[PDB]
């Protein structure tokens, strides 16, 4: 579940 | 607060991994579904909503609620099957569910000391 | 942002007069109806809601949405028939409708120059 | 429709 | 600075008790009397004024003076005979004079030590 | 910090409901009882205290403690029997105890979904 | 806010050209004409006003209005016939009217590209 | 505001010389004497107090008063007979009295011009 | 125990 | 002459 | 303001879609063309410019204009044919034109209510 | 940022003396020469430019560049031959060149110690 | 400062190109190697570390050092051979070394004037 | 703080009229007289001083005192006989004395009410 | 951030008492031991470190890590046997251990109520 | 700015070691020597100066220079022979010179790695 | 015409 | 109608 | 004694 | 050695 | 080359 | 009565 | 373990 | 030449 801040 | 395309209003977000799904929820109260648009382009999900401005002929005694264009872009990792995104809107919350599709034999970086 | 009884989280409000009714709308997304409470006491309406804190054992990747106790108090004028308040909650918006009951022969203050 | 700010 | 009904411009106030009268003065320069409105409703006095916006076709070299809707609400104590308010406007100052009508046998709270 | 009638110094407050009583406590250290005044007027309690200014002829090496006029006004709900207020001052804390007198058959507002 | 000669209070200004006259208006409510002074010295107009401080023996409940010395200096262009200044004070607004006296055959700077 | 050992809450101080005594007073309302500790170590006086946190099960409507650990350290000059410190706590004020013990034949530095 | 903030 | 701030 | 590689000066940007082209314009006045560099790498366009520092031996009376390294990176969407970027520099404005190359049969996300 | 006559947008300036000339340069990118106006009046140079607002019907994705009225006034010393000003506009930089015309036998103030 | 997954503490970074390698160094003092994790996913490197919170039963006299979750994500360009990342941790510095793998015949954008 | 020609350090000023003289005093401690320069040009007095930077090879333990170029410009009124300025420097104070030379039959502007 | 002797960079500190020892730890990553200096002088411990500035000829893409002179001074109480300080540097943490040597028959100040 | 004993005005300081002397310089312009006082007490030097307030009957046009009580305390290390302090006041600079008297066989703390 | 803010 | 800001 | 602020 | 700020 | 800041 | 601020 | 803040 | 900041 990767997401870029 | 009046959001425009060039300076969108932002909406708060919770995001978390739930086993094999990545979930994102947005507070987007009082949006007509005709407004909501979710664009996916490779790994990037863009959420766009609009809340119409108040009738200029209407004298508001309080008008604190944000209006105009809302937009937020999420850059998702490669393991997110963006093509299989599911989206729902209820109780003023826009919820996105993206399946997580882990690649085989993932790299594990070791650190030298 | 975690609101408590002593330091409640605040929710934005639009308020306006619509002929014979005064209308107030609150952005209160993602509230369970079991939480919402509207207390009326003479001329004062108090709106109270709660959004539960996230499970401490849950690792959030983003957790921007305000949680905990929300509260706002409205001091209404004497012409508002608070006893006949109507309240509805839809699309994450709490809407209050209070009939306006003008007194007879109202005072009109003249200013000397 | 009176309200106190 | 352009005040609206929902975000009024505020005007500075002096208030003081002068024996049997309570006096409030507002700096409200350059208001046409057609604009000034003083509404009394039980114990609350609301002062509303408007100064028109500058003609959009007029090129101002300086335009610092506040324009639009001015509003301030005063919550007065029970001893103020709001019904007998006197209001005057001169030299750009709106002056309100409210007689003080003390109740008989007032409570005096003693503090235990 | 020197509080005046027109710009009073403020004192911190805890307030809570204890069953059938509402309790408010103020940090008001070093006040002479001759100064303390508690005025009740309908539903509003006003607390006023004074701490004298330091003798101008006294050279202080530190003078951080707030002095002058302290004042805070509480707007209480209708169920508070303000007439039966009890006040005590000890250890530099001003404590107010107001009995809660619930009205019969109180309104319970239901929300439509 | 208490203005002094060395740190004057400032008053807001509108200024605009009206054909053959330059007009400046100041919000200066509640000034006694004995106070107002307009000094002209070559191209510079200086406006000075005073609003007396409140009697120290008067307990104000609110004292927000600015008091003391007000001053603002305007540096006018050469085409302004400062000698023919006209000044009026009404409704708390100080209005200055200076005739514009254009020189003959004015320079028009061309820009090379 | 919740003070800890590592980030203590601070309390305001007045300090002054009264002839042969140096006096320091702290506003420390609502402290139980079991909490107050005054440590002296050579020339340094450290004042430590604690005000317990509110019962987590108690719903406060206002909770502005500072709680937890209070601490302040005073570095005193050599002429202060710290060994003979006298301390008292009344009306929420902690008062310290330290005798001043001037050394014989003190240095007086002259400045060359 | 109502109070206005 | 009471007034609410 | 002196921009470096590690802390570049930023230049303001307008960006808009013009039918089948995406256009970006930068205010970059007073840049020698030898300095301007536009790097494209997959979907990312990086603009880099330099304005030399003033000769240290030159006494400037005003030196407000930003100098040193300017840099801004744009992350473009997949439909932008970055390979066919066109760039021009005139009147101190750097203009980029990128053709938009929409993919066939684009995803349209529907939202459940 | 939208500059108006009454609140102009400002443009950064470098100014320096180059032997017998005083030079001023302004960053004014993207200005049409029809807009640029340089007014000289005795010792004062005023630079005025306009950049038109974006077509309201155009949806910008970024619109950071300042638009509207730009203006800056320079008060030059007596030795500047303002009548012989030379102005050029290239690469988005407005450059002014004013010859320096020193008076004969200039005053040199000596300081007493 | 206590970093969480949803609001990580940030650690300062130096990054530079050293010929055929890109190097990044992080100040990450006092981390146990069991905590350090470096995740690579296409072009993005994510660094995650944890420093445990202090034992709640330990009274710290100073506790300024940041604790909890540290995280930073780097978006690397296409020429970085992320698969061949080398990582080392010494003297409290986490050093990453990524080989630079330039593509053949790179685009060089020319700018029209 | 290091003042330059383009961003001078500023020095505080007292200015007052003493009968027939206008006096200005500047705090300019530790200036060598070789540095001080006072330029008069029509009505404008410019004060310029320099305090040398500390030897870069000197390790300072504290270096709070402002260094480099100091400059301030005064625009004086027409009645000031700038040609007869007297300047003195003592005890680190630069004092300027300008005779006041009132014109005959000065204008007195009357205000209409 | 570049620390100098006169304006040192500061490093964060944890400090705590561990039975008979007082422990202080500093985050000082990436320091060469040749730089570290610990000076003890009576009760005061001074920690000084240096991290060299980056080679001016090196183009950094990010340079966030603090460089130059670091310094912090600790004033220790009389019971700390500063002469027996033990210092270690590992994992970028400088750890100081000072034995606590309590004096016999310590003063315990009682407070009068 | 008006400094008092309890809130002194501060004066900037340079301090440095010059071989066998420690030197401190203060900017203290315009002080009468009758005011300057330097108190030494063990290792602590306290500098106190006063600049009188302006005559209340004097109308200042500018009064920016700080007035009242100035004070600064220096805590010197044990190697400073405070008893042999030399002080001079010239050009508005108060200069202190303290001989450095190193103890024999000073401790050199070694750090374990 | 997509761009990342 | 010139004025100096 | 005129001066421009 | 490209990196996104 | 005089200019007023 | 000396004290360190 | 005394220390001056 | 020691001094306490
Ligand atoms: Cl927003
Ligand atoms: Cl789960
Ligand atoms: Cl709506
Ligand atoms: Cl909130
Ligand atoms: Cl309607
Ligand atoms: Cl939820
Ligand atoms: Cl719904
Ligand atoms: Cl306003
Ligand atoms: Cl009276
Ligand atoms: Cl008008
Ligand atoms: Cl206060
Ligand atoms: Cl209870
Ligand atoms: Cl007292
Ligand atoms: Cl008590
Ligand atoms: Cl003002
Ligand atoms: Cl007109
Ligand atoms: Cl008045
Ligand atoms: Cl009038
Ligand atoms: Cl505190
Ligand atoms: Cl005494
Ligand atoms: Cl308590
Ligand atoms: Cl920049
Ligand atoms: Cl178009
Ligand atoms: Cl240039
Ligand atoms: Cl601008
Ligand atoms: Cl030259
Ligand atoms: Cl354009
Ligand atoms: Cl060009
Ligand atoms: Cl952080
Ligand atoms: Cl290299
Ligand atoms: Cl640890
Ligand atoms: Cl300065
Ligand atoms: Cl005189
Ligand atoms: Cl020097
Ligand atoms: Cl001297
Ligand atoms: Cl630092
Ligand atoms: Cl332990
Ligand atoms: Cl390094
Ligand atoms: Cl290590
Ligand atoms: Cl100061
Ligand atoms: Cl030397
Ligand atoms: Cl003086
Ligand atoms: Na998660
Ligand atoms: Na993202
Ligand atoms: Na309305
Ligand atoms: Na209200
Ligand atoms: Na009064
Ligand atoms: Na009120
Ligand atoms: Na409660
Ligand atoms: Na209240
Ligand atoms: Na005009
Ligand atoms: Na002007
Ligand atoms: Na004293
Ligand atoms: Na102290
Ligand atoms: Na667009
Ligand atoms: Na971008
Ligand atoms: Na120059
Ligand atoms: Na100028
Ligand atoms: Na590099
Ligand atoms: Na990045
Ligand atoms: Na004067
Ligand atoms: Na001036
Ligand atoms: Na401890
Ligand atoms: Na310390
Ligand atoms: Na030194
Ligand atoms: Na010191």
């Amino acid at each position: 579940g990767r997401l870029l801040p | 607060v009046l959001g425009t395309s060039a300076r969108p209003a932002v909406m708060p977000m919770d995001a978390w991994r739930e086993g094999d799904k990545f979930v994102v929820e947005f507070d987007l109260p009082g949006i007509d579904a005709d407004s909501l648009d979710i664009d996916i382009e490779r790994n990037v999900v863009t959420v766009r909503a609009e809340r119409p401005a108040v009738d200029p002929n209407r004298e508001m005694l309080a008008s604190e609620r944000p209006r105009g264009v809302f937009s937020r872009q999420l850059v998702l990792g490669e393991n997110l099957d963006t093509a299989r995104i599911a989206a729902s809107y209820t109780e003023g919350v826009l919820k996105l569910q993206i399946p997580v599709a882990e690649k085989a034999k993932p790299r594990k970086i070791s650190i030298t000391r």
